[PDB]
């Protein structure tokens, strides 16, 4: 469960970063780095890239990212597969990207200054490589949490907007995004998934003021980013192109079903939700709204450990999406004694595909019939 | 194929000479060609690749995916001692699971051919013995080509399993073979393995010697299948090293017959004589050949073999829509195996019940189903959703 990430200066072929997360976020010779970095320019020269490199106890995959920068992970983890590690590199160019923009990152090369610019992405880029709460980082679909069937919250959020004069304004709780402008909804996938990310891995201020710049929507304006922490765990993204009192103009009477929904950041599941007793795990995807719910705690007896099912769960996606991309798939496993392990189900339906973590006795027998209804009554959430 | 980069090299590792030139790192190239010039210039990445990976990481490189012009190349390693195997093929024909399988068995097979492969390369006179067999086995694994087409569709796994194809015997004909066998028992014989129209019919032979043995056949054109022309009087006598003195592998092929021996250190008569008076039983497995699980790769892997429904079966089994369902089922299979693979690492470091459902109408629900504590198997079935 060791990751080693790093970060090189592909033309000028000098380190920038070594970000790791061995034995957790809390964590590499000279020689070794300016090796990789040889064998990946040697490629670059042949015009063969080097996807992957992976041996029995590790695996690596390099990314030439706009022939200036290369990244390189060194991911001892237990089964670990390639698409996992193809997203984090992507994700994590999307957060340089965020965290200075297209300069400073092709082109002109700094050869001191960019690492100070670079400095202030190491907490977002430990953030994504520890085993946080959310799958945006896998899935490269936004993490959502469904609304306590409030459609006043939305009115509230677009009234929020026209007051501040700005067509990206989101409500996002614990990172989990529960309303959004229409604007945040269609704003491109891989910062949709950063900004949530990004407020989550902030240590919690009164408001503070950031420069981001959009990997789609303005890799070159600076666009400035408002987060507002009404309570804790909760906070108002609030992204234009200074000082609003609006949030106890709108938010002040919306106190109770924000309130309401504050705990729903972990459940990320409509309070009292119908759903079966077997289903320990539910992670909804619908690629065409781009939104994932993920849910790892409808039960806390099998499986205690929520650090356990999600990796369950995202290593069942890292291995669901070579076979998926009416189709259905279930990946029984555990221990070879009777009674024990898991039960992982796959749906694909309409562009909405559901994972499905069951419990150690659940009948194998129904898994498809189980999964049809799972679907058909998550279906109107998302 | 021919278009497709595919490498079989054998660079020296650890090489402390100045003279960089390709013959002083390239041992044995069997390629040189076009498609594999390529992976012959970039060999140096290769080679440094493995010996940094082998410092920071316990383990060595088991394969390395680089996009080359534009498709992907599979390349697995091999580091045994200051000296490195590398098999390079595109992934859209061989995924990487397949390609990890395949360079098992081409080790395996070099091995069991020349005993220490440093010594099966180093060798000048063998080369195009090598060459040959290496030949043989890019085409097999870049074009299946070359009910004809049912082995091919299946052998994506058949030659993944470590097993062989067995046929459920009727046990008269299983003691007249029995007693077949040890009147040709009756040099030193350490066993046998009788093959009929490429099906294993009878294995007096130790699992692991007979897998070898098998697989040796399999990368040559040796082993039959779909009840093809009787085989006129191929008799092969090699020298073999089934890391067990001297070694001989005999085979004779007679009529639907594939009979082999291994022998430890004139014989050709005697097994002769001894299939001669097999004239009959040829007649009584002909309709027990001939005569809702609509697939099965039920398989016995302490055994060393496995069950599956015949190519008569499947032709009766024909319907609308089953040529594509066995080939998606034979590729399916594949990624069954490759996650059991992962499961198999663990056991013998020292998951259960996969499976998925398609309808490219009819529900198929091709499952694999692993048994480790009673004898290990695996149970690769299809079924309708209604059953």
């Amino acid at each position: 469960g060791t990751v080693h990430l790093l970060c090189l200066a592909a033309s000028s072929g000098v380190p920038l970063f070594c970000r790791s997360s061995r034995g957790g976020a809390p964590a590499l010779p000279f020689s070794v780095i300016g090796s990789l970095n040889g064998v990946h320019m040697f490629g670059q020269n042949l015009e063969v890239q080097l996807s992957s490199a992976r041996t029995e106890n590790t695996t690596v995959v390099w990314k030439s990212f706009h022939d200036s920068i290369t990244l390189i992970v060194l991911s001892s983890e237990v089964g670990i597969s390639e698409l996992r590690l193809e997203r984090l590199l992507q994700m994590v160019f999307g957060a340089m990207v965020l965290l200075v923009g297209l300069e400073e990152l092709t082109n002109i090369r700094n050869v001191e200054r960019l690492k100070k610019d670079l400095r202030a992405s190491y907490c977002l880029i430990d953030s994504f490589l520890g085993d946080s709460e959310l799958i945006g980082d896998l899935t490269q679909c936004v993490d959502c949490v469904i609304p306590p069937e409030g459609s006043l919250l939305q009115e509230a959020l677009s009234g929020f907007a026209e007051a501040a004069g700005t067509t990206f304004v989101s409500l996002v709780v614990s990172g989990r995004v529960v309303a959004a402008t229409e604007g945040w909804w269609r704003l491109g996938t891989p910062e949709a998934v950063l900004l949530p990310w990004l407020v989550g891995s902030l240590p919690p201020q009164t408001a503070r003021d950031y420069p981001v710049y959009l990997p789609h929507g303005s890799p070159t304006v600076p666009h400035r980013l408002l987060t507002l922490t009404l309570l804790p765990s909760l906070e108002l993204c609030l992204l234009c192109g200074l000082y609003p009192q609006l949030l106890e103009r709108w938010w002040q009477p919306l106190l109770d079903p924000l309130r309401a929904c504050l705990p729903l950041g972990p459940r990320a599941l409509p309070s009292g939700f119908p759903l079966h007793t077997d289903i320990l795990g539910l992670l909804l995807l619908h690629l065409e709204l781009k939104r994932c719910l993920f849910t790892v705690e409808p039960l806390g007896d099998k499986e205690p450990s929520p650090e356990q099912r999600r990796r369950l769960l995202r290593n069942f996606y890292t291995l669901v999406t070579s076979t998926h991309f009416p189709r259905a798939c279930y990946l029984v496993l555990g221990t070879e004694e009777p009674g024990t392990g898991v039960r992982l189900v796959a749906l694909q339906l309409g562009l909405r595909r559901l994972l499905l973590l069951l419990s150690p006795q659940s009948p194998t027998h129904g898994l498809r019939s189980l999964a049809t209804h799972t679907l058909h009554a998550l279906t109107p959430l998302l | 194929g021919l278009n497709t980069p595919h490498i079989i090299m054998y660079l020296t590792l650890q090489l402390d000479s100045e003279t960089s030139k390709e013959e002083q790192e390239i041992l044995y190239h069997y390629p040189m060609s076009e498609a594999s010039q390529k992976l012959k210039s970039v060999r140096g990445i290769f080679l440094t690749l493995c010996d940094m990976l082998e410092n920071v990481t316990g383990t060595q490189v088991t394969s390395s995916s680089l996009l080359l012009n534009g498709k992907q190349i599979h390349v697995a390693y091999w580091k045994e001692s200051d000296k490195l195997l590398l098999i390079g093929l595109p992934a859209e024909e061989v995924p990487l699971p397949r390609l990890r399988n395949m360079i098992e068995n081409v080790i395996q097979t070099l091995k069991f051919m020349y005993g220490s492969l440093d010594s099966a390369f180093c060798q000048i006179e063998n080369v195009p013995r090598l060459d040959h067999f290496f030949n043989l086995f890019f085409q097999r694994a870049l074009q299946p080509a070359k009910a004809q087409q049912y082995d091919a569709s299946s052998a994506v796994l058949l030659d993944n399993l470590p097993g062989v194809r067995w046929l459920t015997l009727p046990l008269e004909i299983k003691m007249e073979l029995d007693m077949a066998l040890s009147d040709l028992e009756a040099y030193t014989i350490l066993g046998s393995s009788l093959f009929y129209k490429g099906y294993l019919i009878c294995s007096h032979l130790p699992k692991d010697d007979l897998i070898d043995i098998a697989v040796y056949c399999r990368h040559y054109c040796l082993l039959p299948l779909a009840a093809k022309q009787r085989i006129g009087q191929l008799i092969i006598w090699r020298e073999v090293f089934p890391q067990h003195g001297r070694y001989f592998l005999l085979v004779v092929g007679l009529k639907h017959y594939m009979l082999c021996v291994l022998l430890e250190a004139v014989y050709v008569d005697q097994v002769k004589t001894t299939l001669h008076q097999l004239d009959g039983v040829d007649s009584r497995i002909d309709e027990r050949l001939a005569s809702t699980l609509f697939h099965y790769v039920a398989l016995e892997t302490v055994q060393g073999i496995f069950i599956t429904p015949t190519l008569e079966e499947v032709a009766q089994l024909s319907g609308s829509i089953h040529p594509q369902l066995i080939k998606n089922f034979h590729q399916c299979c594949l990624s069954i195996r490759a996650v059991f693979q992962q499961t198999l690492v663990e056991e013998k470091k020292k998951v259960k019940e996969h499976g998925v459902l398609f309808e490219c109408v009819m529900a198929y629900w091709v499952v694999g189903r692993l048994f480790l504590h009673p004898k290990p198997q695996e149970l690769y079935v299809c079924f309708h959703d209604s059953v």
